[PDB]
Order: structure tokens, then C-alpha cells, then sequence
């Protein structure tokens, strides 16, 4: 059984928008709840609201979000959000959750299985896809047969944006470091990895799923 | 909420 | 509504160590109180519910105790694989009125202080197409080391007081280590007016440098 969150998107201040958490390897019965809880950058858990898993449709809120937020079951695999009056202070990375349970007829209030999350960006900025530049050791640079090269993802808004190596076949000693949020108000992301030199181009693969930009850069093994 | 309390409560 | 109060907002105990967590409920709360740990970039993870027991496959080293108003959790014989954020949760609610649901406390970031490692560093010229752009990127990575450095960039040997963006990984699983990354950002003009680009990773009495010159990249 697992949980995937999906819609979260940058969105303006007074926006409305829809999240969804889809259900794998199980379907929705009696015995527990689903809920969603959202999580601000850098700062705690929040909970949000619950559904009754059984099909009455018996919903319970937090007293903050009582009137902005709706959740739903919208089918036997799919919880909704329905968010509205949105501002920066419900820029969070969104949850859903499923409460566990030790017997048939009722959970223990505790959440035993959760999605990755959704990121939520509530801000007048606009959509801006990032530009991709590769990292690799000045040209002047004595050669090895080892070398770390990496990719610099500059300039993105919202987040994420994700990284892979070689399609995903090269993991070994990959360090993709959390985003920063520069002065501009963009954010920029860094990645890298280390190589033998020889029989071995790498290309790091950046997707930003705000703007749908995919885009790979093979990175030489100097600036030369 | 009321009804989860009675049960757990 | 209940408000869990969670102490300490940071610990740090070596490798093979305990850390103690403690939460205090605003009013007295029933025992269905869960405890979470989470680590960067993911959901949290169920370790105890019901106070005290242990979700499937939890080892025992994580001990979660307490009733009423206070709740704690144990955590001993501490691994790097432990570095995370916990976090307490209390369920609360009246069997009269429509009132309760779920209460966090605000997390006890954990530090495992494994080995202390010296950094080595590395220095990224911006890329060739970067300049054009009207503004360059120096990236410098301190790799694998213990505990936290300090990050000095200068220009021709003087010290850079903006422009300076820093990011660290999460704690090695395996040794605890981070890995950071520092960018310094130009103007195109003040990159094509100076020479040398070094960036100065300090750990108490220790420091590694790497610089490149310009011309030669
Ligand atoms: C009260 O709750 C009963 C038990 O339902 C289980 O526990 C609740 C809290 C939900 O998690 C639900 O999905 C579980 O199946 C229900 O059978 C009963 O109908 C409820 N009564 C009222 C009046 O809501
Ligand atoms: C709580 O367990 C479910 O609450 C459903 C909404 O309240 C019901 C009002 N009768």
C-alpha cells in the first residue's frame, strides 16, 4: 500500500486550488481515516482535516482551516483538498496520510502511512524555468582519472526541480544539495558526482515540472 | 470528531 | 485546543549515544500519542503509537513513555542513520462537543556526532555561457566532513560580504558527514574585473582553500 500526493503548483495570493492523493495497492474501507497535514519550509507539522474511510463522507477540521479547506473522498482511491483564500501562509509542502490501526473497527489516531508530499507556492512571482550550466574544474587544471563534475540548475521558480545522473543509472557518490533561494527570488539547486574519467560522459537530467522544462547537460571534463 | 472521541475516549 | 510544547528544539550525542525528547500537553491528554521521525526531503515515519508501542519493524532502542501531560521518548544506542527531525502528536477531543484532532509539537532536530572529518574542497568556475548572461555562479563544495565549517569566499584575496548562498546535506547514514555547497554570484563586469576566485572552508583550527585564476580557465 502506498500514497502519492499530486496539483500542488504556484498559485497567486486569493487563489483556489485542488490537491489530490491517489491510493495505491489498496482501496478505501471502514476502520480508519484519511487525512491530510502540510508543513511550511523549515517548520513543523500542521494538520489539516480528516475523512472518514468507511464511505459515509464524515469529515472533521482543524479550527484554522474550518470554511478555506474541503477534503473529500472522491473515489475508492482518491482523496481531494479543495483550498481557497490561499496566501503566503499556506506555502507548505502538503501531506496526505493514513491513519494506522491495530483492530478492524476504528484506527489509533496516529499516521502509519504517508505520501512524499505536494509543494504548495503561494506568491505573485511568475513561472520561470531554470537555466542549466555545468560544473567541472578550471581548464588550467592537471587531469585525473577520477573527477567530480556536477550541474548548477540557476534561477527556477516554484520549486522543485529534480536531478538525475545518466537517467538515473549513475548513483553512487551523488550529492544533490537542498535549494537555495537567492537574492533574485529565484531558487538554484546544485548537483555532483564523482567519475572515473575514462569510458564515462555523464549528463545530469533536470526536470522542472512547473513549466514541464526537461533538459540534459553532458558535462566535459574541464572548462576547457 | 464527537463520534471518534466517544470511541477512543 | 491542546498545544504540545516539545523541548529541546536541538540535541546533538555522539554515535552509540542517548537523546531524550519531551513533550507537555497544554491540558491533560489521553495515551493516543505518537512520536515521528523525520528525515530531510521526506514524510515522516510512524516510530510509537498508543504512547508506547512500537510500529512494525521499530527496534526497541526507540522507548517512547510518559501519560498525562508529559510524553517522552528514549532514543539509545544512537546511529548515524538516526540524524532527523522527531516529532511528537497528541489525538485530543470531547466526548460533548465537536472539538479536538491532532496536535503536533514543533520537532527536535538530532545531530549524531560521529567522527570529526576535515573537509576537502572543491572550486567551479562559472561555465562558459554563464558570463554572456550578464551574471556568473561560483560554486565551491566542502565534501565529507564533521562537524560544521565555515565558508569564506574572496575575491583577489578580499573577503565577500553578499552574494553568498550556502546549503548543506542531510548526516551521512553510514558516517555521519555533511556535504555543503556555497555559490558565489557577480555581476559579469566585476567577474571580468579581478583575477582570483577562492573559496576558504574554516573548522575550528583547520582550514582547506581552493582557488582557480581566471585566465587560466
Ligand atoms: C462512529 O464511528 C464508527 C466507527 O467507524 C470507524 O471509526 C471512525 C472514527 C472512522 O475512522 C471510520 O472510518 C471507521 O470505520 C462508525 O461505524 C459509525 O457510523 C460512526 N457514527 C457516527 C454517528 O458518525
Ligand atoms: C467526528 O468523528 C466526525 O465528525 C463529523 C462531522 O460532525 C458530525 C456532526 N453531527
Amino acid at each position: 500500500q502506498s500514497l502519492e500526493e499530486s496539483g500542488g503548483d504556484l498559485v497567486k495570493p486569493g487563489a483556489s486550488l485542488t490537491l489530490t492523493c491517489t491510493a495505491s495497492g489498496f482501496s478505501f474501507s471502514a476502520g480508519y481515516d484519511m487525512c491530510w497535514v502540510r508543513q511550511a519550509p523549515g517548520k513543523g507539522l500542521e494538520w489539516i482535516a480528516c475523512i472518514y474511510a468507511d464511505g459515509s463522507g464524515s469529515t472533521y477540521y482543524a479550527n484554522w482551516a474550518k470554511g478555506r479547506f474541503t477534503i473529500s473522498l472522491a473515489s475508492s482511491t482518491t482523496v481531494t483538498l479543495q483550498m481557497t483564500g490561499l496566501t503566503a501562509a499556506d506555502t507548505a509542502t502538503y501531506f496526505c496520510a493514513r491513519e494506522g490501526a491495530d483492530g478492524p473497527d476504528y484506527g489509533y489516531a496516529a499516521f502509519s502511512l504517508w505520501g512524499p508530499g505536494t509543494l504548495v507556492t503561494v506568491s505573485s512571482g511568475q513561472p520561470k524555468a531554470p537555466s542549466v550550466f555545468p560544473l567541472a574544474p578550471c581548464c588550467g587544471d592537471t587531469p585525473s582519472s577520477t573527477v567530480t563534475l556536477g550541474c548548477l540548475v540557476k534561477g527556477y521558480l516554484p520549486e522543485p526541480v529534480t536531478v538525475t545522473w545518466n537517467s538515473g543509472t549513475l548513483t553512487n557518490g551523488v550529492r544533490t544539495f537542498p535549494s537555495v533561494r537567492q537574492s533574485s527570488g529565484l531558487y538554484s539547486l546544485s548537483s555532483v558526482v564523482s567519475v572515473t574519467s575514462s569510458s564515462q560522459p555523464v549528463t545530469c537530467n533536470v526536470a522542472h515540472p512547473a513549466t514541464n522544462t526537461k533538459v540534459d547537460k553532458t558535462v566535459a571534463p574541464s572548462t576547457c | 470528531i464527537r463520534n471518534k472521541s466517544v470511541i477512543l475516549l | 485546543d491542546v498545544v504540545m510544547t516539545q523541548t529541546p528544539a536541538s540535541v546533538e550525542a555522539a554515535v552509540g549515544g542517548t537523546v531524550t525528547i519531551k513533550c507537555q500537553a497544554s491540558q491533560s491528554i489521553s495515551n493516543y500519542f505518537s512520536w515521528y521521525q523525520q528525515k530531510p526531503g521526506q514524510p515522516p515515519k510512524l516510530l510509537i503509537y498508543k504512547a508506547s508501542t512500537l510500529a512494525s519493524g521499530v527496534p526497541s532502542r526507540f522507548k517512547g513513555s510518559g501519560s498525562g501531560t508529559e510524553f517522552t521518548l528514549t532514543i539509545s544506542d544512537l546511529e548515524c542513520a538516526d540524524a532527523a527531525t522527531y516529532y511528537c502528536q497528541s489525538f485530543y477531543g470531547s466526548v460533548t462537543s465537536d472539538y479536538g484532532g491532532f496536535a503536533f509539537g514543533g520537532g527536535t532536530e538530532v545531530v549524531v556526532k560521529g567522527d570529526p572529518v576535515a573537509p576537502t574542497v572543491l572550486i567551479f568556475p562559472p561555465a562558459a555561457d554563464q558570463v554572456a548572461t550578464g551574471t556568473v555562479t561560483i560554486v565551491c563544495v566542502a565534501n565529507k566532513y564533521f562537524p560544521d565549517v565555515t565558508v569564506t569566499w574572496e575575491v583577489d584575496g578580499t573577503t565577500q560580504t553578499t552574494g553568498i548562498e550556502n546549503s548543506k546535506t542531510p548526516q551521512n547514514s553510514a558516517d555521519c558527514t555533511y556535504n555543503l555547497s556555497s555559490t558565489l554570484t557577480l555581476t559579469s563586469t566585476q567577474y571580468n574585473s579581478h583575477k582570483e576566485y577562492t573559496c576558504k572552508v574554516t573548522q575550528g583550527t583547520t582550514s582547506v582553500v581552493q582557488s582557480f585564476n581566471r585566465g587560466d580557465c
